[PDB]
């Protein structure tokens, strides 16, 4: 992955820059879960 | 000569039924859209408060969206019945609603035939459509063990239109479960639905007990075991006064100091007599004072705050306690008992999830989502399951949806047409007609040839297999007994019933009269 | 199949189209704020 | 610096966004305003400023934290 | 992102065939009492002039009142043509016009099929109606004492729906003396056309000279 530092192609993991699991998992299923409720849409009327 | 005041208006005949139609006709085409598994959802906004809603449930998309044509307003009320009455069918009660009206724009104009003619022939149509009904209907009798099995499909064709579309096993045995759970009660207040945003939707449950939005009375112990319940509403902060007006008038401070702690020795009183009961949780809807918030932790009895009529009224269903109040002799009230009350976290905020209970006949379901628009519709979705199989725990008869239901009617109702002949006929015919017009959308929302697919389901259901219905997904004549797409009877009863009085009620007007705006 | 089925009604098709627009334009107003390099935004 | 168009894509509310280079500068001609005000009264040789209330009342002072208090100050980074 | 300027409308397909039906149709629906022997005359005003006109030359009304509606136009234009190249039909074009576009929103919507194979289907038949008419026709040889009843006859059914319809047999020859004898020519102007006010409607003639 990229290394800021580096500024180039560099093991990531070695180079201590991680993040949780949970920040991955739950980002792309909220993202592809809201997609599913965005593409569900195909008329917006104005209510009262 | 005018007779009115000003900015009056008078629709007459000729006009009056052009409102009439264009006003239904518009509703209906509004919500086509909303019918059938490969159905869509509308985003309805407010002007006020910069809200919105990302929904399907054909009535909260009337309900909400202002109109000025009256015939309009009508067909928005029988949505709103048809939501109070069973639950589900706001958007087919609506479409058939218009789809009758349509038909008859197209006899009053094209064919030249009277209203009230046209009334007498749907009225005909609609006694027969109910007959039909009833003979083509599945009572489950004494099998439990199938009438499960049963309720379940009836959730699964539900849900399938909403976003709970792609988890609908899940979702179907989360409300099959509940309403079995809720022991015959037809009260949805038994059912609290907790929405907390964030993870998947099939991260949604029904927890095994309840799950309680409230708090511990303090510095108390976080998690009790072996649990007994006192459940109150007897007043706490506010201090018990004899109603009238009790003023008191001392002579000299030094009896205030006395009648001061006299209000305490009050509480601590009203405390040993709970304290009697013997009892390690107490729940109570008023608040707990800052003083016997105490009394409680230094005696160890849990002490819970703020859980109102609603709140208590669930814990006293499935801890088997007892809504109390008085607590003068604790011999002849009934007390509450469960497993283990223990705080959760669930996502941020602390609930208290009793767990292990003496009777399951309230419950709590959690429902989970990425958006709070997503959560909005689940609630609403769940709702609309949460009535059909509550109501046939009511009505236990059973009706085959997909179209199946609609074309067995328009099977009967266009033979009774064969029968009835005259001007009539026609209008006979015509409701027929219009009842196809539904498995018509149901079919143009997916996307196949809708006059192939109504004109190759007609055949056969009207041949004698009076089980054939819509594959919506596959685009063919399938069985509906074999793949499992049940209805409830009384939803397909109150659906007919109820658009076939909007009918007669419109084509019956002939004057529209608008008096000048507040 | 020349004939076919029609699609009749075209809102959709151009709703959808402006939705997926009117929000890419709300993940385009962040992409300077992202990572190391990242740059914060006054409001 | 022509004044900037909003956008024909993003929706904001009874608010403007500028974004990179005319942001960036903006700040830093906001900060010079601050700064050059003061850059007179600075040094055994600087001078004091004489502050209008408008209502003829005024006050006479170099110590400068007591003059950016009283300029009426508008932008953000100022 | 808009691409106009402004006061600029654009109505797209779902729309635009609303508009090209609800025009149509609103205009066929309008003259459509105008049609037929117990058809009625509507009376037209101007704002401008007070003036009005009482009618039923299907034309005189489409060509009269103001529009918006372009479809609408579309049909009323198609109005003057026949006026133009027949004289009569007006009423006939119109209805049959609208009649065909009702029943194209009837396939368009209510079954979904595609207009431009509804236009290869509307084709097939336009040839074959055209077809059937000229088999069916009655053409008139040489015999002008046949042919003569014959024209009458026609004036008689063209005349059948207008004020002239109780005075039908008597306008008729009052037309058919006046063509006949314009010895085949085909410009109007030879028939001077002189309106004086007074008397019965039966009192109307056309001179020897
Ligand atoms: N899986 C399915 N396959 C075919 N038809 C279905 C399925 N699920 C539901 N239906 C049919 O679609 C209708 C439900 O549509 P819906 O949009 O929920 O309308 P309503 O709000 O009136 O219940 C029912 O009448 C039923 O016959
Ligand atoms: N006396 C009659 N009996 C039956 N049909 C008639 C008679 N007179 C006219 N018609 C029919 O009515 C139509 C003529 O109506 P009209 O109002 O003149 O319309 P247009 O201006 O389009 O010719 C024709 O279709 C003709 O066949
Ligand atoms: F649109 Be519904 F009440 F399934
Ligand atoms: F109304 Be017409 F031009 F005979
Ligand atoms: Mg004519």
């Amino acid at each position: 992955g990229i290394s800021v530092r580096r500024s180039g192609t560099t093991n990531t993991y070695e180079e201590h820059i991680l993040q949780p699991v949970l920040v991955s998992t739950s980002a792309i299923t909220l993202a592809s879960e809201c997609v599913k409720s965005i593409l569900r849409i195909d008329d917006i009327a104005f209510s009262r | 000569v005018q007779i009115f005041g000003d900015q009056v208006t008078e629709e007459r005949a000729e006009n009056a039924r052009l409102s009439a139609f264009v006003g239904a006709i518009a509703v209906g085409d509004l919500v086509k859209s909303t019918l059938g598994p490969k159905g869509m959802d509308k985003l309805l906004q407010s002007a006020s408060s910069n809200t919105c809603m990302v929904t399907n449930d054909g009535a909260t998309i009337l309900k909400s969206i202002p109109l000025d044509n009256p015939a309009a307003k009508v067909l928005v009320n029988i949505s709103k019945v048809q939501d109070d009455e069973v639950g589900d069918g706001t958007t087919s009660v609506t479409v058939l609603s218009a789809e009758l009206l349509r038909e008859a724009e197209k006899l009053i104009d094209q064919s030249k035939i009277h209203p009230q003619t046209i009334i007498e022939g749907y009225r005909l149509a609609s006694a027969a459509a109910l007959d039909a009904l009833t003979k083509a209907a599945v009572d489950n009798s004494h099998d439990k063990t199938m009438f499960r099995e049963d309720l379940i499909h009836i959730a699964k064709t539900t849900l399938s239109s909403k976003i709970l579309s792609q988890d609908k096993d899940h979702f179907a045995e989360l409300a099959t479960n509940a309403i079995l759970r809720l022991k015959g009660s037809t009260n949805l207040e038994h059912i609290q639905i907790i929405k907390i945003l964030g993870g998947k939707l099939s991260d949604s449950f029904l927890d095994e007990g309840f799950i309680l939005a409230k708090k511990f009375g303090n510095n108390q112990p976080k998690r009790i075991e072996n649990a007994k319940i006192l459940i109150a509403n007897t007043t706490l902060d506010t201090d018990k006064v004899k109603i009238f007006g009790t003023k008191f008038k001392v002579d000299s401070t030094a009896k205030l100091a006395q009648l001061e702690k006299a209000e305490r020795e009050k509480m601590k009183n009203k405390i040993a007599k709970i304290s009697k009961f013997g009892i390690n949780t107490f729940i109570n809807r008023q608040l707990i004072y800052d003083y016997p918030e105490q009394l409680f932790t230094d005696l160890g009895i849990n002490s819970i705050e703020h859980a109102d009529f609603e709140g208590v009224e669930r814990l006293a269903l499935v801890t088997g306690g007892e809504v109390v109040s008085t607590f003068d002799e604790p011999s002849k009230c009934k007390l509450g008992e469960c497993d283990v009350i223990e705080e959760i976290m669930l996502g941020e905020q602390p609930f208290l999830k009793f767990s292990g209970c003496k009777a399951g006949e309230a419950c709590t379901i959690v429902l989970r989502g990425a958006t709070d628009q997503t959560l909005d519709e689940a609630e609403r979705s769940l709702h609309d399951a949460l009535s059909v199989l509550s109501q046939t725990t009511k009505e236990t008869r059973t009706v085959l949806g997909g179209g199946c239901a609609e074309m067995v009617m328009s099977k009967a109702v266009d033979t009774e047409a064969q029968n009835i002949d005259g001007k009539k006929s026609l209008a006979v015919e015509a409701f027929a007609r219009a009842l196809r017009q539904l498995p018509t959308i149901l079919a143009d929302n997916a996307g196949f040839d809708s006059s192939e697919l109504v004109s190759k389901l007609r055949s056969s259901i009207y041949n004698g297999i009076s089980t054939s219905g819509l594959d919506l997904n596959n685009g063919t004549i399938a069985d509906m007994r074999q793949l499992g797409i049940v209805e409830s009877y009384k939803l397909k009863r109150a659906v007919v019933s109820s658009a076939s009085e909007a009918a007669e009620v419109l084509l019956r007007v002939d004057n529209i009269i608008r008096a000048r705006p507040r | 199949p020349s004939n076919a089925t029609f699609k009749n009604k075209e809102k959709p098709q151009e709703v959808r189209k402006a939705n997926i627009i009117a929000a890419r334009s709300v993940a385009d107003a962040i992409r300077t704020s992202l990572g190391p390099k990242g740059m914060d935004k006054m409001i | 610096q022509l004044f900037n168009n909003s956008r024909s894509d993003t929706l904001f509310l009874g608010g403007e966004k500028i974004s990179g280079d005319d942001i960036r500068n903006q700040n830093v001609l906001a900060t010079m305003a601050v700064a050059n005000v003061v850059k007179s009264s600075l040094g055994p040789v600087g001078l004091d400023k004489m502050l209008v209330d408008d209502i003829g009342d005024f006050t006479v002072t170099n110590d400068g934290a007591t003059i950016l208090s009283l300029l009426d100050v508008q932008h953000p980074a100022g």
